[PDB]
């Protein structure tokens, strides 16, 4: 019929290519810092679309917007570090550890644009996967509170700090939210998409005893209701 | 790829019993075994396979669909079937002398397990929209054409299942967030 | 099986240097050029057999009805297909055929034409339900059943097939023809070989019939008429 | 007097490169490709003036009928004619005018949705007897009638002429619609100038409307629907 | 004369590339969140201009200009989200559509510049069309209280929400005025401009009790004052 559609948006790239709410960190400034954990499979609406595929790699972009509890943005300095694995973790708002002279940092004011930063693929494997099969040591693998089944080691990334440059106690309460987008994307073995809820971040665990229909009932097969 | 619609989306029907289409024999002739809605977005069927769940994170869709029939029985056991797609304008055909009048495929059992329906694409916008009236595409029913026929010793019931797809000319339109997924707290 | 071509010819188009009234016809040729299903008959231990007179089983069905309907000439060629399947415990026979000018012939004694019984008009025009056969061993006309295969047939033997598809040409002594007086010929079905099973298969044997009018050519155009 | 050809386009069947559905339409093409006369409207001395959505005023007559409530695709261009005339001593004007996707107004001063009036479905789709201008200077739709000449026109003026031909294509924005949903333009009839006579002249003028559905293509085929 | 006027001003680009008020939405954040539905025929001075033509096609440029009551404009973080046919809608200021992973939007201060993004054509006809003589269903049609004669379902393109970015109430009264301007422009079928005036949002309704002149009137046809 001589079709002209166009079908240039339902690439990989393009699908995945927008930014997500990938984390939520909390400062109360009252400690004197915040860390977080990178695992970016806290929040439902990037996990459905990264679980659709076994293997992943792609490069990031991290977009970082931190406010306070009533919004407002008083001009403040804070320091983002990204603490790779094996190296220490920030102990006080004026340890040794935030005289970052091999660690990378961000100095960033509350009154500025959202920080962005690029993240190339750092793993040691060929490639992230969500699922993995197994455990990550020979052993006994007790039959009762197992845990370690789904590890994946080729998978973490270190942590990431955010504190406020001051010379004391600045008595704010931040929220930095993380954003992440996902560039020059590749993936491998195609799954099902999850019907189920979603129970535990790390874990693929389902309510057995309330399992939800994939589809809607409707009250005879010889209607089109539903 | 084809993957199996959940047409038995009942009540009654808990589990892998909601794959499965019943097919027993009839004593009353051109009888109606079933019939869905060919929209992929919508929710029914569709929504336990593939296609449907891709389209819903689209908002417009376009291209023909298909959908594989395959039976499961005996050996011994036949029959002939007539499958009817009707494009919009009407409620849902009440006879078979009025779904033949649209497209349709008349499907015998044998040494070849499964038959298709291509619906073909029959619209006036190059898209449609998933339920964002002006749109859904029509109605799939499916008919005994002559009956379900055994022999002694054999059981009187079997089951079909089917299988939806898209096409060659298929393609989507303008991203958007799912609305399968829910969201109460921060941990899962 | 096969597929038998009636008299060994394709249907088509009334030529040049055969035409007689003069007036461009219409082809919708896609909307009429299809195939119709008809409700089936239950096939029983002591069925007789029936006939479809066939410029009238389509008359008042679809878009080919309505323009046989309202167009006052008519010409076009068919495609047959009878279905009946049954397991392979079951055995039978059926005889489908094709007769051209399929004239019922009325069933009495009486030799003075004034009070001789004659069919009514539903038995010789039966429509989309046809009619079953009083008399299948003289063909209800007078003549043999044995040499109907002289007409272009096809036999269902349960055994063997379950399907019979006879493509049928325009056979007429006019080029065109009114649909709704004249019927160009008609379509039996008889079980010379009688249906037989054992308890516990099925009981409920049907017999299909789906057609297609190919080639259609409908002149004289005015208001629609159907009687 | 002359024919206008609107917007300097003729009619055709809709091509490759801007087809959308997949299927082979149908194309009756002289059966449906021909003229149709309706009842005609009396003139009088305080008319205000008559209309016809076009793709609902053939959609129960003839072929064009039954292909229209057949298909659920529909696309053709037209040719209208309206006559109208009277003795030398006569005096009028009228103005036929094609008013692509004529949307007819509400009449009323509700300034809330939920609640505000509508026309009801016979007014908006009057068939083939149309339906006659509550207000015509406003041309039922709150834009001025002097502006109507914006759109493909004629006048019949009484001491000139008395036929007024519009040849129309196909006006949509996508290739093919329902007929029984959407109707694409609409012809309106209104005597700006009153009709004037003096005593022993005729005082019966009628009105009358007579138009062909050049090209037509059908397509998506089902049961027959007309509501 | 040799004239050299110029016409270039009187092309359909040069008429129709000008931004104009096209929405209005206020926002409490004493809910959180506040909604629109996309529909540009809610002012009259685009409207006019619009309705000239029967059909339009163009891509647009849409600017976002928010304030508050007093008109200050202290530094607060709001996010922009366009929620296209289909998806969920935000419930709450916290809910997990503000997460958004496959929606745009859009994360701007109050102390900065107008927000300013570009949309394509969207329709899946061929083009907008602002008049449809017709019901998008079949049906029976009801005669007396009608509505669906003007729905034109090819226009219909989501909604627009917008909230605080914030911990939790910030207790401010926002008003957030959405401008359109009409790049790439094609019309058909030119019509008259109206002459009554408007009374509704979405239908061609005026008041028959009381309908206008076209012309102002003057004292006599052979006079030349009006």
């Amino acid at each position: 019929v001589v079709n002209r559609n166009g079908v240039l948006e339902t690439t990989i790239n393009h699908f995945f290519s927008r930014s997500g709410l990938v984390g939520v960190v909390n400062l109360t400034d009252g400690t004197g810092y915040a860390t977080w954990d990178i695992d970016i499979m806290g929040f439902v609406q990037l996990r459905r679309k990264c679980e659709m595929f076994t293997y992943m790699r792609f490069n990031a972009e991290f977009t970082f917007v931190t406010t306070t509890k009533n919004g407002e943005a008083r001009p403040y300095m804070l320091q983002y570090m990204y603490v790779p694995p094996g190296a220490p973790k920030p102990t006080g708002r004026d340890a040794f550890q935030w005289q970052t002279a091999t660690n990378p940092s961000v100095f960033v004011k509350l009154t500025d644009p959202p920080a962005q930063v690029s993240v190339p693929f750092m793993s040691p494997a060929s490639a992230y996967q969500w699922f993995y099969d197994g455990y990550p040591t020979f052993g006994q693998h007790p039959e009762t509170s197992n845990t370690t089944y789904g590890l994946c080691p080729n998978n973490m990334m270190g942590t990431f700090a955010v504190r406020v440059v001051s010379r004391e106690a600045s008595q704010l309460k931040l929220q930095t939210r993380v954003y992440m987008k996902l560039k020059h994307v590749r993936a491998w073995v195609p799954r099902p998409i999850r019907s189920q809820p979603y129970l535990l971040k790390n874990f693929p665990n389902y309510d057995s005893s309330k399992i939800t229909n994939s589809a809607r009932d409707r009250s005879s097969i010889k209607q089109a209701n539903m | 790829v084809e993957t199996i619609l959940e047409v038995n989306n009942t009540t009654e029907a808990t589990g892998l019993t909601r794959l499965l289409i019943p097919v027993s024999s009839q004593n009353k002739a051109d009888e109606l075994c079933a019939a869905f809605m060919v929209d992929p977005g919508r929710i029914g069927p569709w929504q336990s396979t593939l296609v449907g769940q891709i389209c819903r994170y689209y908002t417009q869709w376009s291209g023909s669909l298909k959908v594989t029939f395959m039976f499961t029985g005996s050996f011994m056991a036949t029959g002939k079937m007539l499958v009817a797609y009707s494009p919009p304008g009407s409620a849902q055909p009440a006879n078979r002398e009025t779904a033949m009048l649209g497209t349709h495929v008349i499907w015998d059992f044998g040494l070849q397990s499964s038959v298709s329906l291509v619906i073909p694409w029959i619209s006036n916008t190059h898209f449609r929209t998933a339920k964002t009236d002006y749109y859904t595409a029509g109605v799939v029913t499916l008919w005994y054409q002559t009956n379900y026929v055994v022999p002694p010793e054999t059981p009187g019931e079997a089951y079909i299942i089917a299988m939806g797809a898209a096409q060659d000319n298929f393609t989507l339109k303008i991203c958007k967030d799912t609305d399968e997924v829910t969201q109460q707290a921060v941990l899962q | 099986a096969n597929i038998v071509l009636a008299y060994g010819e394709w249907p088509e188009y009334c030529p040049d240097t055969d035409a007689t009234a003069v007036d461009k016809p219409t082809r919708p040729d896609v909307s009429v050029n299809r195939f119709y299903t008809l409700d089936s008959k239950m096939w029983q231990e002591n069925s007789t057999g029936w006939y479809w007179k066939f410029p009238d089983v389509l008359n008042k069905t679809g878009v080919f009805g309505q323009n046989a309907q309202f167009h006052y000439l008519y010409r076009s060629g068919f495609c047959l297909h009878v279905q009946c399947n049954a397991s392979k415990f079951h055995q039978g026979a059926l005889l489908v055929a094709v007769i051209p000018e399929f004239v019922i012939a009325g069933r009495g004694s009486n030799t003075k034409p004034n009070e001789a019984p004659h069919p009514g008009f539903t038995t010789t025009f039966p429509g989309t339900t046809g009619a079953t056969f009083h008399d299948p061993y003289v063909l209800d006309s007078g003549v043999p059943l044995s040499q109907a295969l002289i007409y272009p047939h096809q036999w269902i033997n349960l055994r063997t097939n379950n399907c019979a598809t006879v493509i049928v040409p325009y056979i007429n002594a006019v080029p065109f023809d009114s649909a709704i007086n004249h019927s160009n010929f008609g379509l039996i079905v008889i079980p010379v070989s009688p249906l037989k099973y054992s308890s516990g298969a099925t009981t409920a044997i049907p017999i299909t019939i789906t057609i297609a009018p190919l080639n259609s050519e409908f002149g004289g155009l005015r208001q629609a008429v159907s009687q």
